[PDB]
């Protein structure tokens, strides 16, 4: 019922290919590929780090209030 | 202008056939292939003859999508030997 022939109704457009024995498999992989990877992760990088770095924030404080909560209290075993 | 160079340059007399077939006698036709189309250039007139290049062969697709045509056409083709090459056959 839902299969190549009766999907969309597409006007006036024309789509150009090439065989991929006729072009490379890694066009300038690393000259694009770099510039391409900084746009998107400085694209994504604020909705993203930002709560992961309040998380690395809270598990270091939550550790080391458990390290001082396990230490001994020197107020203890002075009035004596 | 333009079509004028391209008369000039693409209607040499070397590139030319005159052919005839039927009724004809061939040395009637070859005296009056000498009264009027003798001397039409000869000379490329600058030294500068064109030289046909080979074609490079691109396996490769355009797809024109229209939907609102009733029926569609499809070609499919691989390289071809030439003229010269006899498996054409
Ligand atoms: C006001 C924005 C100013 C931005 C200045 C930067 C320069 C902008 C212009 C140059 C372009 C630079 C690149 C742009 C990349 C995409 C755009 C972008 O980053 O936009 C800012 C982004 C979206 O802004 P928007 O969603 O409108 O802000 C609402 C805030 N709630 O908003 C953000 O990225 C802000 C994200 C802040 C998130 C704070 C979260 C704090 C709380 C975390 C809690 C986690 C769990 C804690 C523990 C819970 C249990 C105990």
């Amino acid at each position: 019922g839902r299969e190549f022939g009766n999907l969309a109704r597409i006007r006036h457009v024309i789509s150009y290919s090439l065989s991929p024995f006729e072009q490379r498999a890694f066009p300038s992989y690393f000259s694009k590929g770099i510039p391409n990877v900084l746009r998107r992760t400085r694209e994504r990088i604020l909705r993203v780090a930002p709560p992961f770095v309040v998380v690395y924030l809270i598990y270091t404080w939550g550790n080391q209030e458990f390290e001082q909560s396990k230490r001994k209290n020197p107020a203890m075993y002075e009035n004596d | 202008t333009d079509l004028t160079d391209y008369l000039n340059r693409h209607y040499k007399a070397p590139r030319m056939v005159l052919a005839a077939a039927g009724g004809v006698e061939h040395q009637q036709l070859l005296d009056l292939a000498q009264k009027h189309l003798s001397s039409v250039s000869r000379v490329y007139e600058e030294d500068a003859v064109p030289g046909l290049t080979p074609c490079r062969f691109t396996g490769s697709e355009i797809r024109h999508r229209d939907d609102a045509l009733p029926l569609a056409h499809v070609a499919i083709a691989v390289e071809g030997p030439g003229w010269a090459n006899p498996d054409n056959v």
